[PDB]
């Protein structure tokens, strides 16, 4: 409740660190530790375009 | 405002004028003498007391207290002034 | 008529001086007698601390 | 008892490890634990627990409500010993100063102002 | 030691044939102005407690002073002590020994009694009123007075 | 664990019970060098020796 | 680190301070 | 033995003898007036320290002149909110007045710091003493002393 919006009940966190978060956690669930890094370096060029 | 200057004391009243004197001069001075409280005054005069350092003073207590060491000091400007009863007025 | 005493503190009722504002007199509280500013200017406080002897 | 306890610097805003404990017994019947505490600005306070719980009051409260004295009489009683450390000086000038400043120039009014402070936790009639 | 003098205790025992010897709680004197000192006394004599009690008064021209021989406000040095002065003449060596008492001199001023009705403010809060024994005078500690303020702004 | 905490007196030791009454005791040490706490010392007091009866502060001695 | 009382990026509001107290209090301050 | 000297730490307190603070009231103006304090700051001979630091006096007395006078006017700044090189040490804050050096021999230096009167009151001689015991005057970081007297062998070489 602190972190939210209580209007648009959004997470008012930048949209980025939300989806790399959820790509990060999502490749956790099968073990792939390799990639939680790689989603990383994906994610900077990305906003760095 | 205005100083609360005051006399009302009811049960109390003033004193007259005595015999002591508010003549100076080179003559005489002034000693601030500090005793014990059961010390009796009377019985030292046929004894000297010292002016500088200390002395055991012979004394007439019921039968000797001669064990008086008497000290001397200078003044450490203590703020004890003499009032003395005047000489124009009563 | 006057008295002596620390100037920190005033010599007619020796209440407490207030510190010394904007303007020239300091004014006791209490008995209403004021202090020339003036007269702060005589103290110097002079305290030394020494960290090693020379000898 | 003068003593040192570090943990005497975590009560206040700007208390030191420094201070005075004391433990007060009346005929054998009363006994009261109290500090005094030394701040860092050279200003004491006054510990004092009443029904298990702490109070703490400025130096200059306590002693222009204990005596009729004049506030330089309170001066030359607490400089008595070094008369030269203006330190000192400036401090217990600034100790009896606080009292001032909150518009206590009696005995009376300290009495009358400590009295409304401690009224409601101490349990007189009213 | 070559210096000495002879004692003489004269005088005899009376309130005020007592030399009076006076301090000032506000300072040292250096200068007397005009201070119209004045020794008042109980009217009653004849009963030991209540005779001896003197009260000095001195009025400068801006503010007096009031000295009491008994109650609150008078010395110990008076009791456990016994305080002479010794008139000595240089030629004869006579010391001539007074009985004296010590005073000290407070400032007089005005009572105030605006207080005395002016008692009730706000007196229907009662714990609320526990508000005036946690604050800069008599304060709990540093988290009651620090947390206490505005109910820690919740 | 009470090592050195449960202390036991000597067997010369003793616990002082007795109460007496102390009123004659500061008139004696003012009949001795002792200054009233009102009085003047007749010496600087960082010369002196603060005296205390029984948490009651006498006076001052000069050294 | 980025569960924090910010401002709303979506509708521009200020940030509600939102407090627990006690563990059984949550009180809310509407923004100007 | 050059770099056991470079390697220990030196504190302001180590060369210090005695420090001198002097306060003196002074209204000069008829609205403006100040605290005019006065600080000599005196120092060891270097011979009491060749042996165990690399200070040469004029180092000392140039780490005077640049940081230990911007910590201290950084310090009554921090308390307050609630004949070139004379110039080049005056311009560092508007309230500093005057300063003096030992031109001989650098054993000495004295400033005049001139506060104004503000509302609350500190102690100019605890802060400066404090300051003292708690500066540094050259150290590498994170290094507190150096001692090379071992001579421990391990294949007895
Ligand atoms: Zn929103
Ligand atoms: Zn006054």
């Amino acid at each position: 409740l602190r972190g939210s919006c209580l209007n648009c009940h959004m997470l008012t966190c930048p949209r980025a660190v939300i989806h790399l978060l959820l790509c990060q956690l999502r490749v956790l669930e099968v073990g792939a530790l390799q990639a939680v890094y790689e989603l990383e370096r994906i994610l900077n060029r990305f906003l760095e375009e | 405002s205005c100083p609360p200057n005051f006399t009302a004391k009811p049960p109390a009243s003033e004193s007259p004028r005595f015999s002591l004197e508010a003549l100076t001069g080179p003559d005489t001075e002034l000693w601030l003498i500090q005793a014990p409280a059961d010390f009796a005054p009377e019985c030292f005069n046929g004894r000297h007391v010292p002016l500088s350092g200390s002395q055991i003073v012979k004394g007439k207590l019921a039968g000797k207290r001669h064990r008086y060491r008497v000290l001397s000091s200078c003044p450490q400007a203590g703020e004890a002034t003499l009032l003395a009863p005047s000489t124009e007025a009563g | 008529s006057s008295f002596q005493s620390d100037l920190d503190f005033c010599s007619d009722c020796g209440s407490v001086l207030p510190l010394p504002g904007a303007q020239d007199t300091v004014t006791c509280i209490r008995c209403g007698f004021n202090i020339n500013v003036r007269d702060f200017e005589g103290k110097v406080v002079k305290t030394s601390v020494v960290f090693h002897q020379l000898g | 008892i003068a003593m040192i306890r570090p943990k005497w610097k975590t009560r206040g805003p700007g208390y030191t490890q420094y201070g005075v404990s004391m433990h007060c017994v009346r005929e054998e019947h009363s006994a009261v634990n109290m500090n005094l505490h030394y701040l860092e600005n050279g200003t004491v306070m006054l510990n004092f627990i009443y029904r298990k719980e702490l109070f703490f009051l400025p130096l200059g409260f306590a002693l222009k409500a204990l005596v009729s004295f004049s506030d330089y009489q309170i001066f030359q009683e607490l400089i008595k010993g070094k008369e030269d450390d203006s330190f000192l000086r400036n401090s217990v000038s600034q100790m009896l100063r606080i009292v001032m400043e909150e518009g206590c120039s009696t005995q009376k009014q300290v009495l009358n102002y400590l009295g409304e402070c401690f009224r409601v936790k101490l349990n007189v009639p009213d | 030691v070559l210096p000495s003098a002879r004692w003489q205790y004269c005088g005899a025992p009376d309130g005020s044939q007592r030399a009076v010897l006076v301090q000032f709680s506000n300072g040292k004197l250096q200068s007397p102005g005009n201070m119209r000192f004045t020794l008042y006394e109980n009217k009653d004599s004849t009963n030991p407690r209540k005779r001896n009690q003197r009260i000095l008064a001195a009025e400068t021209d801006r503010l007096s002073y009031v000295g009491n021989n008994f109650g609150t406000g008078a010395l110990k040095c008076n009791t456990l002590c016994r305080h002479f002065v010794g008139i000595l003449n240089k030629t004869s060596g006579q010391m001539e020994v007074y009985d004296a008492e010590l005073f000290n001199m407070q400032p007089l001023f005005s009572d105030v009694s605006v207080e005395s009705e002016l008692a009730l403010e706000s007196q229907t809060k009662t714990y609320r009123e526990k508000m005036d024994s946690c604050i800069e005078a008599f304060g709990t500690t540093k988290q009651k007075r620090a947390l206490n303020t505005r109910r820690m702004n919740r | 664990e009470p090592c050195g905490l449960m202390n036991h007196l000597t067997a010369v030791c003793e616990v002082v019970t007795q109460f007496v009454y102390t009123a004659s005791i500061p008139a004696l040490l003012c009949n001795l060098g002792v200054t009233p706490i009102d009085g003047a010392p007749h010496r600087s007091y960082s010369e002196c020796y603060p005296v205390l009866l029984d948490g009651v502060m006498v006076g001052w001695v000069d050294k | 680190a980025h569960m924090n009382a910010k401002r709303c990026p979506h509708c521009k509001t200020g940030r509600s301070v939102v407090r627990k107290e006690h563990n059984s209090k949550l009180t809310i301050t509407f923004p100007a | 033995k050059s770099l056991k000297k470079q390697l220990t730490r030196v504190c302001l307190g180590e060369v210090l003898q005695k420090i001198d603070v002097q306060e003196s009231f002074c209204m000069e103006e008829k609205q403006n007036k100040f605290q005019v304090y006065q600080l000599r700051f005196q120092f060891l001979p270097h011979a009491y320290y060749q042996q165990e630091k690399c200070l040469r006096p004029e180092d000392i007395l140039r780490f005077m002149e640049t940081r230990f006078f911007k910590l201290l006017m950084e310090s009554i700044k921090k308390k307050n909110n609630k004949e070139r090189r004379v110039q080049a040490v005056r311009e560092i804050h508007p309230f500093i007045d005057d300063y003096q050096y030992d031109t001989e021999e650098s054993l000495w230096c004295q400033v005049t710091v001139k506060l104004p009167l503000m509302k609350i009151n500190f102690d100019m001689s605890s802060l400066v003493v404090s300051l003292a015991h708690g500066a540094v005057i050259y150290a590498t970081k994170g290094i507190t002393r150096c001692l090379l007297n071992e001579t421990t062998n391990n294949k007895n070489e």
